RNA sequence: CCUGUCAAACUCCAAACUUACAGACGCCGUUUGACGCGGGGAUUCCGGUGCGCGGGGUA
RNA sequence: AGUGCAAGAGCAAAAGAUAGCUUGACAGUGUUCUUCCCAACGAGGAACGCUGACGCGAAAGCGUGGUCUAGCGAACCAAUU
RNA sequence: UUAGGCGGCCACAGCGGUGGGGUUGCCUCCCGUACCCAUCCCGAACACGGAAGAUAAGCCCACCAGCGUUCCGGGGAGUACUGGAGUGCGCGAGCCUCUGGGAAACCCGGUUCGCCGCCACC
């Protein structure tokens, strides 16, 4: 099904647990990558910033992460640099899928809310920033346009 | 309303805040009134009995006269005229 | 103490002084309450009223000026009790009270007790007070009787130098007579 | 300063723990005073589902009472240390606990303006150990 | 004192703020009615202040104005320097200006109807979509803003 | 200890705002009688749209 | 924690626990709120009184069933006091 | 208030900790069971009777801010949100301007280790 259905925040904060059931997994495989042994002791740090509010399905999260770090193996898979992906996809969302008698839909997924500015991804590196190439990747399977952003790295 | 008892919807205004919990200080429940002064409805969780119907919390009335150890204040519901039975222990000297 | 939402009992409450729940019914009353309190030593009784700041006292009446009209006796007994009752009863009646509840705080209701003498004593001054004549002592021991005959079994006085070997309850009625008339600060 | 500071028995508990009695009437010759019922509560698999239910009896003694019983029953222990308590207690043994304080502590059991006793003032194990042991035995 | 001018229409304004104006006497569009500046005016100008064109005139301005837009309470009677005089306790029109500006008086109190009906502004205003501050005609004005609203509705 | 996130059916907090009563100004009423009381006669109980706030629904 | 049962709320020298005692889960009749915000409408419900008779308590006092909001039924007819 | 009793507000008063104080006004701990009364067992408690001793508890007095709380300065922040208005912008979601209001977290520095009433009293 399209992002169409489920990128707008207009629906209520629909997350409580307690009174919702039969809530799909998240398809998210990990939210720390690299070498997590290590802390954020790095020279260069890259986000990747929304630029719009929007609703991201666990769908995107993970096909936006995978295409990031999969490809961060231009380092490879014991590299030096870390990746973190900060938000999870808390809001449950439905589908009505009787025409709109009883539409109070069933759920099939969950999302997570991002606010325009708030990043998304943040990875930490020394200067071999190829991690600004892995998230041109990953903003290309997130619903809003974005904003790559270095912080520590006054080595341009 | 999902349904129509007297405290539908009032989780909040019938709720102390964690602090003000617990038996409430004696001395504004032998408060006395005369009657024609102004006094300011509001429940106290706390206390059970000499209650009003929850509608009326924020109300200010005029004391007339009492029933036993209750007051008969007289408020105004909207436009209509309404007598309410309640203790000291809900209500206040306005001003 | 713990967080903000913990729940700090009213002062009154922590230092285990005041009983509210047993208060609000003291004061539904809409009289004044007749404060029966003890001490190892003494026993005290006042006639207090209802304030906008806190309770006033009208009149009150200590075991220890009780000598300050010829008491030569210890002054934490039953004759001691009694007294102090009609003492402060007596005051009351001055100040123009005619009534009040009995107000024992955290003692116990115990029959014969010296609280309870205690509101004998303000009874007898005048004051009118809701009571039960079969929960108080049976005079003889008010007069102090019960120590006077506890002498009796002396081999050595019950009381270290003081006054008497044998005690005296007619000491209790001296006083009490006294007290029925004219008198400073009554 | 002393004097108020020094130790001294408050009450010493005798206790039989049974599971459903006749063993009172051992524990009023051991003591000397009445035993008292032990009721239990929960219900639970070792058959005591009963909530209010006789399942053993105490008594606790006090003052010489207290004394001329330890004067035999702490000669049939000899443990010490490590089973002692925080406070200066300590249980041996069918059960007896000796409760062990210093003198103002009515102030903490009793009606008006009760109070807990400050821990400065409270019984340490080893102030406990002396006193005893300072009475007919030995420690650890 | 502040002047005010109703510069927009009663259609489709709230009714609480309609009501407003017709309690500071403003009852059609282009009248105008001067106001002490006080807590309780204040909040009834803020309440008006998207339909209204308001600030405090020079003695000058007002001067034209009450010649050329003062009435009576009642009649056609111009309200010139004698009527002034004649009528009210000072003895000419720079005499009232001055009381109602240094709020001492009432256009009422002197008999006078508390609405200046002024005439459509010569030349046009800044329009009613936006605020001065952006280049519109609503809200609070300049001394020498509401001076030439008002000169221009003379 | 450090570190990454949330809530229509969470709250240590907390607006704007809505609201009871009172005073003040305003406006209104005392020949245009307000506020209110009593009585006669209805029509009406398919509504719609814009804006703000919504709940449901891919829409 | 517990407080019979949804959910939310109330409660600690208690509204919870234990013990003991007691039958106020009483008769009669009202005031008021609710049912039905405003704003008319019955049954039902509640709050708060009074009259009478009682229970407990030293006493103030508490008890108009269960801490509060669900657990209810017209006329006609029958039986019953 | 050289120590008390009844309270009002009910943490600015809580939690924790330091120092000081009593031939006496005193309060306590304390000593003790013939009585009134009392423990489903214990004068522990409750109740009664009393001073040999003590200031170690409590309590009163002086003080400490580490935790909790109250209020204030500066920063966050005129940010977040928001009542009124707009032929302002944006495919749209939404945003912006004018006008009237205006926060929370958190950080740094102060405050807070109760205040007040009646009575009694070297
Ligand atoms: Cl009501
Ligand atoms: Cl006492
Ligand atoms: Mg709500
Ligand atoms: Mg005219
Ligand atoms: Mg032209
Ligand atoms: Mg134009
Ligand atoms: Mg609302
Ligand atoms: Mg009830
Ligand atoms: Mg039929
Ligand atoms: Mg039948
Ligand atoms: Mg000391
Ligand atoms: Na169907
Ligand atoms: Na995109
Ligand atoms: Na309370
Ligand atoms: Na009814
Ligand atoms: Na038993
Ligand atoms: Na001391």
């Amino acid at each position: 099904k399209p992002g169409a259905m489920y990128r707008n925040s207009s629906k209520p904060a629909y997350t409580r647990r307690e009174y919702i059931s039969g809530i799909p997994g998240k398809k998210i495989a990990q939210f720390d990558m690299g070498n997590n042994g290590a802390g954020p002791t790095y020279p260069a740090q890259v986000e990747l910033v929304v630029e719009k509010p929007v609703q991201i399905r666990h769908n995107a999260l993970e096909a936006a992460r995978v295409a990031a770090n999969r490809y961060v193996q231009n380092s490879g898979a014991a590299a030096n640099y870390k990746f973190r992906i900060r938000k999870f996809p808390f809001h449950v969302i439905r589908e009505n899928k009787d025409g709109m008698r009883a539409p109070f839909g069933k759920p099939v997924g969950t999302a997570a809310r991002v606010h325009g500015a708030n990043h998304i991804f943040i990875a930490w590196v020394n200067p071999d920033p190829n991690v600004e190439e892995a998230w041109r990747r990953a903003k290309m399977k997130v619903t809003p346009t974005i904003n790559i952003d270095s912080s520590p790295a006054g080595n341009a | 309303p999902s349904s129509n008892g007297p405290l539908e919807g009032t989780r909040g205004k019938l709720k102390n805040k964690p602090r003000d919990r617990g038996t409430s200080p004696p001395q504004r429940a032998v408060e006395e009134f005369d009657d024609g002064e102004k006094v300011h409805l509001k429940i106290d969780p706390s206390v059970p009995n000499g209650r009003f119907h929850p509608r009326f919390d924020g109300q200010t009335g005029t004391v007339e006269g009492k029933q036993g150890d209750a007051y008969k204040v007289d408020i105004v519901d909207g436009g209509k005229e309404k007598t309410i039975i309640v203790t000291a222990a809900h209500l206040r000297r306005q001003e | 103490a713990t967080g903000p939402r913990y729940k700090v009992p009213m002062r009154r409450r922590r230092e285990a002084r005041t009983d509210y729940h047993q208060r609000l019914r003291l004061l539904k009353s809409g009289k004044p309450r007749l404060v029966a309190r003890k001490s190892n030593k003494h026993v005290r009784a006042q006639l207090v009223t209802l304030g906008p700041n806190g309770d006033d006292t009208l009149a009150s009446a200590h075991s220890s000026d009780l000598a300050e009209y010829g008491w030569e006796a210890p002054t934490g007994n039953m004759p001691s009790a009694y007294l102090t009752g009609l003492l402060a009863g007596l005051r009351a009646q001055e100040a123009g009270v005619e009534e009040a509840v009995l107000d024992i705080g955290l003692n116990s209701p115990t029959p014969g007790s010296k609280v309870f003498a205690i509101q004998e004593g303000a009874i007898d001054a005048g004051l009118d007070i809701p009571h039960n004549d079969d929960v108080l002592a049976d005079w003889q021991r008010t007069r102090g009787a019960h120590i006077a005959e506890y002498d009796e079994q002396l081999e050595e006085p019950l009381y270290s130098g003081d006054f008497d070997a044998a005690d005296l309850p007619e000491h209790f009625d001296e006083l009490r007579e006294t007290l029925l008339d004219g008198d400073i600060e009554l | 300063f002393h004097e108020m500071r020094e130790p001294r028995i408050e009450k010493v508990v005798v206790h039989m723990g049974i599971g459903h009695a006749n063993a009172e009437d051992i524990l009023g010759e051991i003591t000397g005073q009445m035993p008292v019922r032990t009721k239990a509560k929960r219900t639970v698999g070792e058959f005591d589902i009963r909530e209010g239910d006789p399942i053993g009896a105490k008594v606790t003694l006090r003052d010489e009472m207290a004394e001329e019983f330890l004067q035999t029953a702490l000669p049939l222990a000899e443990l010490a240390t490590s089973q002692f308590d925080d406070t200066g207690n300590f249980s041996f043994g069918l059960d007896v606990t000796v409760n062990l304080v210093r003198p103002g502590y009515r102030v903490a059991k009793r009606d008006k303006a009760s109070r807990s006793i400050p821990t400065k003032h409270r019984l340490n194990p080893a102030d406990a150990v002396a006193f005893i042991e300072s009475t007919y035995d030995v420690e650890v | 004192m502040h002047a005010l001018v109703q510069l927009r229409g009663e259609v489709n304004m709230h009714t609480d703020i309609q009501d407003t104006l017709e309690m500071l006497n403003i009852h059609h569009v282009n009248h105008c009615t001067l106001v002490p500046e006080t807590d309780a005016y204040r909040g009834m100008v803020a309440k008006v202040n998207d339909f209204v064109a308001f600030g405090e005139p020079s003695q000058e301005t007002l001067e034209t104005v009450l010649a050329t837009r003062a009435e009576p309470l009642e009649g056609d009677a111009d309200v010139d320097d004698e009527w002034v005089a004649e009528h009210t306790d000072y003895d000419d029109i720079s005499g009232l200006a001055f009381a109602l500006l240094s709020e001492e008086t009432t256009l009422r109190e002197q008999g006078l109807s508390p609405t200046l009906r002024l005439h459509p502004p010569r030349g046009g205003h800044d329009g009613v979509k936006h605020p001065v501050k952006e280049g519109g005609q609503l809200g609070k004005h300049d001394t020498e803003g509401i001076d030439d609203l008002l000169e221009a509705m003379r």
